């Protein structure tokens, strides 16, 4: 039955990626007044199963200067890591509850990484080692006030774990105490899911390809999935911590379907600002990060350090 | 009915996948490389055919010769066409790239890029309109379409 | 003026038969079974109107007929390393070569040219050889000016022999039978054997003649797979293995429903030694100049290195020791 | 007469009112949420792709498209081998020989067209005296094969035949333009 | 065990896809296929050269903020204690610290990129 | 008049120090572009291209002669000239003609 | 039969718009800022 869970819980979210990649394509296209795929059958809802049959058949690579180990195992580590992360989400009720289920996405999302670093240094390509390298850069810029942005709002939610929001967001969403760390929130997972206007990463106007750019067939395709994977997880993540949906002991469904609706509507907002905005440039983006966020993060965790106990609303433990 | 019909129909879905979805690299090398921008543009929207570019040759199906190949350039499009995985396909599109075009009689100039890859499909023009690079997405469709490599892998 | 229909162009040899006919310049016919995506590589061989690709099936003779109507020459490469679901060594050896003849025959051809293989025998081990033995047979029963043509092992970047050996480090260790001595190979050059035939297409003394187009050095398995290993920078790792066992691991290899590793067969055209040259014209004969392994091993075995080796020079391989049995 | 796109306004306006205003600029994202609203606004637009295949775009009849050798309405051709096409092809892609008919009439025995060397420009057709060789509206006669982009007479007279209704339409409209 | 369980599923899901995507497709290999990248003209030297970093002082400096972070993170637990007075004085004087030294490095011109 | 030596000696030792540098430069090149060439080869064909201008007597010809071998020799230290540049110099795909004129008489004219 | 010829009209054609017009956004800035600390102190109490 467990088993039955883990099926029910990772396949959604499987096809879920799979036609946001449509999504996105035909958002893109009606923003830019073109009407995207319409083909591959009804309206294109096709078009994604089309692109991970070619893209599986298609000859996979193996370049001569690569070192094949880490150039296998980091597509297998990303996808692994983008489908671990949905694990401890509670909507309303989590697969796995745990006591630091923040932590645990931290530390996971961080490892996440590695992945992008791995392959990069394996391609043993130039572009490769430019895309690996951005990729130090970028997480160097936001790791640092992304923890600090959730300890600011996790002293009103009390504890790490997730499944507490529920209850802390039982009568108000977070984001109207805490809008300013929302909104430097938004921009951090922003940068993490390596989107633009932090498409750097991968930056196809500037480099070919970044970290993948020797990578064709399965492996891209196990890239691709997991970004668009992440894409969802933050936003849920956003919509859990921030934007409360409603929670009602007797209707789990009301909650679920709040919370699917605001997350698809923060997802279709990650595409519109793609379809919107130019890209950064690396140095600009660990500036912005360290000259504009860090201190205003700074301030806000030590103003709500101050807060819960010159109110005397110190949260509860457990 | 039989193993042959099983195969025929699987044959059908590979097709199927591989010419719904067929990634141009991102290639253009003169004037033609314009006609293709715009059936890019929204007019004629290569994307709700399922074409999106890719930078990568790593990443791509379908390369499209368009615009004159000089002797100094062939063998860097013969390398990009080289690590291209297979299958790949070429379209040469504009005259320059089909034959020789308006260059064809000059010592800097390829006649012809079929002399450096096997060419799928032809675009005459100078520059064929992007309509006319849109049939030949089209015509080059319909080949991947009449394949059945299965087919033969069992007859074999 | 020459019009030649190559009847086994979409392979390793066929490829390079093609490519020297077209550059000699004379029109080239090529009927072709497999996927049309497979003879894009030829497709740019020729000029304008220079090569005429069409379909044919070995059963149906109508093809035959057509693909060979309007040629002066007509080369045979059929083959096949393994016995397919539909085809078998005898039907592939025998009776299309034996079709082929006929209806080359039949229609008028001035020019046969047969491929078989140097230890063609009938008493030989292999059933690929004994079946060849009877094709020849068979091809100059029926084509009685039929040109014969016996290469020995042939290596090229798309061969089935210094691939097939360099692949062994996927075992890690090498399994060779008597620990490769007491066996002699003289590998030829892919591109040595593609202008013996093409020159032959025009030789006015091949006519009816056997040719055995052999390399200019004969080394034991042992040191040629040594020679091999060095090449590719890998780990050497030779042991004894005796012809049953060796055989039965051909027999587990040959089952795959695609392209075998290997075979039984293979295996024992690995371990059979080649014959010496014995009264047989050779490729001087046609003017080809035989090209040593050493030359052309780099450019055939430099991509199955680590990137440690990769940009390593050809003087850094130790050659191997040519025997003179 | 020049205008300045980018030249400085001033160094020294300072109130509250525009220090805030700024400071709520930066902070705000004013002008980020400017450009996401032209997006949105965008989206919600009839798109201009058309449905291809079945719907083409405009053409005018003077549209360069592939050629054609044309016939007298009495199904006599009207090429008479002037051979003024070949010398102002300026791509040399047209190749002619020609000898005096049975009937002791100027005709071309051989009238071949390389479409892979033409530059579609239409000179031919402004330089045939007899409007023996014209560019139809065709515009989709892409091959598979090399060979098939050679065209001679019989092609070209083909295509004539196939696309005379249209041809002849586009020289009724144009003719008085030239 | 429910989470042991759910990412070794995950892991042998991964690993299946890959077994899949190799050996799937059908393979032509060749040298000039499998050589590196690099816009279509041979490298001109190994990747392996060293890449200079310009923020290798931005670098040094975030492994210091990530033990600040390290420091920082147990203040959900440290709220809950009846030395409210002191957990508030230690906070702040951490925190403030933390700026000083950023504060610091961004005047002597640390977090700019080295040229 | 000169171009930069006064006479053929001064030439020379121009010539002589380009033949060093491209020989000194052929090993790099071959490890480098990982030619299937040996040194001994590639050192032949700077040799032989070389002698191929040795009937050369103006001092302004090989002043002409060696800055245009400087540039080759630029290009190929500089990986600007690839593999298939570079193995031009070898003529692998030609079939040579013969000089025989009973055999010129058979082929063509 | 007099000339017939592409020609603009009598009089002419009306103005054509070219110079630039982006109007501006009359949200104050004071405003912005109230609406965000009255959010911050509802939320906090
Ligand atoms: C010279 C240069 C030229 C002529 C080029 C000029 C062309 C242009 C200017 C136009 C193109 C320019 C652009 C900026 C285009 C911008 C828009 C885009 C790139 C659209 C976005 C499209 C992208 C990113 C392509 C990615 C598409 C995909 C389908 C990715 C793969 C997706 C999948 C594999 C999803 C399916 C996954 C699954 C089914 C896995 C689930 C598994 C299980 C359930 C078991
Ligand atoms: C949810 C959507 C995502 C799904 C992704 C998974 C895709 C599943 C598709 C199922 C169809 C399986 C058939 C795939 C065949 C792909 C490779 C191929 O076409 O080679 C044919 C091969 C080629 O056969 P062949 O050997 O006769 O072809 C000629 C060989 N050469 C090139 C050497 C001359 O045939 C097979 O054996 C495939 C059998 C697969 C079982
Ligand atoms: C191709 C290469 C692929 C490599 C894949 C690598 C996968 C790594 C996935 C990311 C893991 C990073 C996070 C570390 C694991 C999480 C630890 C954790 O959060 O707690 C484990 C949990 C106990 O937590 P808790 O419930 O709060 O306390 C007990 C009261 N319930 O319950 C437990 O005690 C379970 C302990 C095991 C935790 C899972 C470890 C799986 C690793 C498999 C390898
Ligand atoms: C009551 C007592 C206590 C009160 C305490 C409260 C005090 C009030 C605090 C107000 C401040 C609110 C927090 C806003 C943080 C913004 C930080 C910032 O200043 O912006 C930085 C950057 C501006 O760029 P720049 O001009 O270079 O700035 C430096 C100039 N030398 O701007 C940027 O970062 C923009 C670059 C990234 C753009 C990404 C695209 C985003 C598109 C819009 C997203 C809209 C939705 C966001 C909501 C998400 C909700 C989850
Ligand atoms: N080491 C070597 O390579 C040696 C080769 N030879 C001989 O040279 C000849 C060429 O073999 P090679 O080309 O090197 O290896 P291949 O296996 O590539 O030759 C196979 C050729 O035969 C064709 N073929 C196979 N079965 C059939 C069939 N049933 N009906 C029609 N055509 C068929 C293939 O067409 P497709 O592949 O498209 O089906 C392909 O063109 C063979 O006779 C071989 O024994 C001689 C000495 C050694
Ligand atoms: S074919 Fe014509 S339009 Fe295209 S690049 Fe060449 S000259 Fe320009
Ligand atoms: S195409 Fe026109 S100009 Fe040329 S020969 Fe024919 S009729 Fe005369
Ligand atoms: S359109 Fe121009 S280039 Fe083409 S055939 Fe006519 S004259 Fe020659």
């Amino acid at each position: 039955m467990f088993f039955i869970n883990i099926l029910t819980l990772l396949v959604p979210i499987l096809i879920a990626m799979a036609f946001l990649t449509l999504v996105e394509r035909k958002i893109l296209g009606y923003m830019q007044l073109r009407k995207g795929p319409n083909i591959v059958g009804p309206y294109g809802i096709l078009q994604p199963f089309a692109d991970a049959m070619k893209l599986f058949m298609k000859e996979p690579m193996r370049p001569l200067t690569t070192s094949m180990s880490l150039f296998i195992i980091a597509p297998t580590l990303s996808l692994t890591l983008a489908l671990s992360l949905w694990v401890p989400l509670p909507m309303p009720h989590p697969l796995i509850n745990l006591n630091l289920g923040i932590l645990f996405i931290l530390a996971t999302s961080s490892l996440s990484v590695y992945s992008i670093l791995w392959s990069g240094w394996a391609s043993n390509s130039k572009y490769s080692l430019f895309g690996a390298l951005r990729a130090v850069a970028q997480t160097i810029s936001y790791e640092v006030t992304m923890a600090i942005i959730l300890l600011s709002v996790l002293l009103m939610n009390g504890s790490y774990s997730l499944q507490t929001l529920i209850t802390t967001q039982e009568h108000m969403w977070l984001l109207l105490p805490a809008w300013p760390m929302a909104m430097m929130w938004f921009i951090s997972t922003l940068a993490e899911t390596n989107r633009a206007p932090f498409d750097l990463t991968e930056g196809e106007s500037e480099l070919v390809s970044g970290f993948n750019v020797e990578y064709a067939a399965g492996p891209f395709a196990l890239f691709f999935m997991a970004e668009y994977t992440n894409i969802i997880l933050m936003n849920a993540l956003t919509t859990i911590i921030f934007l409360g949906p409603l929670y009602y002991i007797n209707l789990p469904e009301l909650y679920s379907t709040n919370f699917m609706m605001e997350a698809l509507l923060l997802s279709s907002t990650f595409l519109w600002i793609r379809a919107s905005y130019p890209r950064f440039r690396y140095d600009q983006l660990m500036h912005l990060l360290w000259k504009n966020f860090l201190p205003l993060t700074l301030a806000l965790c030590m103003w709500h350090i101050s807060l819960p106990i010159f109110t005397a609303g110190v949260p509860p433990y457990m | 009915s039989r193993a042959e019909y099983v195969v025929t129909k699987l044959d059908d879905l590979i097709n199927w996948a591989r010419r719904s979805s067929l990634w141009p690299m991102t290639f253009g090398l003169a004037c033609c490389a314009v006609e293709m921008m715009h059936m890019a543009a929204p007019r004629y929207d290569m994307d709700r055919f399922g074409v999106v570019f890719r930078a990568s040759p790593r990443q791509a199906d379908v390369m499209i010769v368009a615009g004159t190949l000089t002797n100094k350039m062939a063998p860097a499009l013969r390398k990009v066409y080289d690590q291209m995985p297979e299958p790949r396909y070429v379209v040469s599109m504009g005259s320059c790239a089909n034959g020789g075009g308006y260059y064809h009689y000059s010592y800097s100039v390829v006649r012809g890029c079929d002399r450096i890859v096997p060419v799928d499909i032809y675009v005459p023009g100078c520059p064929p309109t992007a309509e006319a690079l849109l049939y030949g997405i089209l015509q080059l469709q319909r080949k991947i379409k009449r394949e059945q490599k299965l087919k033969i892998w069992y007859r074999r | 003026g020459v019009v030649a229909t190559v009847f086994g162009a979409t392979g390793f040899l066929g490829r390079y038969v093609v490519n020297h006919l077209g550059r000699m310049g004379s029109q080239v016919i090529i009927p072709y079974r497999c996927d049309v995506y497979d003879i894009m590589h030829l497709r740019l061989m020729g000029d304008l109107g220079q090569l005429t690709f069409l379909e044919w099936d070995a059963r149906d003779k109508d093809s035959i007929r057509k693909a060979v109507q309007h040629s002066n020459v007509v080369i045979n490469l059929i083959g096949r390393e393994w016995e397919t679901r539909n085809f078998d060594f005898e039907d592939v050896f025998v009776n299309i070569p034996r079709a082929i003849a006929q209806a080359s025959k039949e229609a008028g051809v001035e020019r046969f040219i047969h491929v078989s293989h140097l230890n063609a025998s009938m008493k030989s081990s292999s059933k690929s050889l004994r079946s060849k033995a009877v094709g020849e047979k068979e091809v100059r029963s029926v084509f009685p000016e039929a040109i014969i043509i016996r290469p020995s092992d042939i290596f090229g970047r798309e061969d089935r022999f210094l691939n097939h050996f360099a692949n062994y480090r996927w075992f890690l260790a090498v399994p060779l039978v008597s620990l490769g001595f007491k066996t002699v190979k003289q590998p030829v050059y892919v591109a040595d054997v593609s202008k013996g035939i093409v020159n032959a297409t025009k030789d006015p003394d091949a006519v009816g003649k056997t040719f055995a187009f052999t390399g200019p050095n004969r080394y034991l398995l042992f040191h040629l797979v040594k020679y091999i290993f060095g090449m590719t920078h890998r780990t050497f790792i030779p042991y004894p293995l005796p012809l049953f066992v060796y055989s039965w691991i051909g027999k587990l290899f040959g089952l795959s429903p695609f392209e075998p590793w290997t075979t039984k067969d293979k295996v024992e055209r690995i371990h059979i030694s080649d014959v010496m040259p014995t009264d047989l014209p050779g490729l001087e004969d046609l003017g080809v100049q035989p090209t040593p392994l050493e030359l052309k091993s780099i450019e055939v075995l430099r991509r199955h290195r680590t990137y440690r080796w990769l940009s390593s020079e050809i003087e850094e391989t130790k050659p191997a020791k040519t025997v003179n049995y | 007469t020049y205008k300045y796109v980018n030249k400085k306004e001033q160094e020294s306006e300072v109130d509250m009112k525009s220090a805030t205003d700024n400071a709520a600029r930066i902070l705000m994202w004013t002008e980020l949420i400017r450009g996401l609203g032209m997006t949105l606004s965008y989206l919600f637009r009839e798109p201009a792709t058309i449905n291809y295949p079945f719907e083409k775009g405009p053409l005018s009849p003077r549209f360069r498209g592939e050629h054609a050798l044309r016939r007298y309405p009495s199904g006599e051709e009207r090429c008479i081998a002037c051979k003024l096409c070949e010398a102002i092809c300026p791509a040399q892609a047209i190749t002619i020989e020609a000898e005096p008919r049975a009937d002791g009439s100027r005709r071309t025995t051989r009238y071949d067209i390389d479409m892979t060397k033409c530059i579609y420009c239409g000179f031919c057709q402004e330089a045939c005296p007899v409007d023996a060789i014209v560019e139809g509206p065709n515009f989709e006669f892409s091959t598979e094969t090399h060979e098939e982009l050679l065209y001679n007479k019989e092609k070209l007279l083909n295509n004539g035949d196939k696309w005379e209704a249209e041809i002849a339409a586009n020289i009724q409209a144009d003719y008085l333009y030239r | 065990m429910n989470l042991y369980t759910v990412i070794f599923i995950n892991i042998l899901l991964s690993l299946t896809l890959i077994l899949v995507a190799f050996w799937l497709p059908q393979m032509n290999l060749y040298s000039e296929k499998a050589n590196p990248y690099e816009c279509g003209f041979d490298p001109t030297s190994s990747a392996r050269l060293p890449f200079s970093m310009k923020f290798f002082l931005v670098a040094i400096t975030f492994l210091l903020f990530d033990l600040e972070i390290a420091l920082l993170l147990p203040l959900p637990w440290a709220i809950q204690t009846i030395k409210t007075s002191t957990m508030m004085i230690m906070a702040f004087i951490l925190v403030t610290i933390l700026s000083l030294g950023l504060a610091y490095e961004w005047t002597q011109k640390g977090l700019e990129w080295t040229e | 008049k000169p171009i930069f030596s006064r006479d053929l000696n001064e030439a020379k030792r121009r010539v002589r120090e380009l033949y060093r540098a491209w020989y000194r430069e052929v090993p790099n090149t071959v490890h480098l572009m990982q030619l299937d060439i040996t040194v001994k080869q590639g050192r032949d064909k700077v040799r032989e291209m070389f002698m191929k201008n040795a009937h050369v007597t103006d001092p302004r010809v090989v002043d002409l002669l060696v800055i245009k071998g400087k540039m080759e020799l630029q290009e190929t230290i500089k990986v600007w000239k690839q593999r298939t540049h570079v193995m031009r110099f070898f003529h692998e795909t030609e079939t040579p003609r013969p000089k025989d004129f009973l055999s010129k008489f058979y082929m063509g004219h | 039969s007099k000339v017939k010829q592409d020609m603009p009209p009598p009089g002419g054609y009306g103005p054509i718009d070219y110079k630039r017009n982006l109007p501006r956004r009359g949200l104050s800035g004071y405003s912005m800022f109230a609406v965000g600390i009255g959010a911050l102190i509802f939320g906090y109490w």
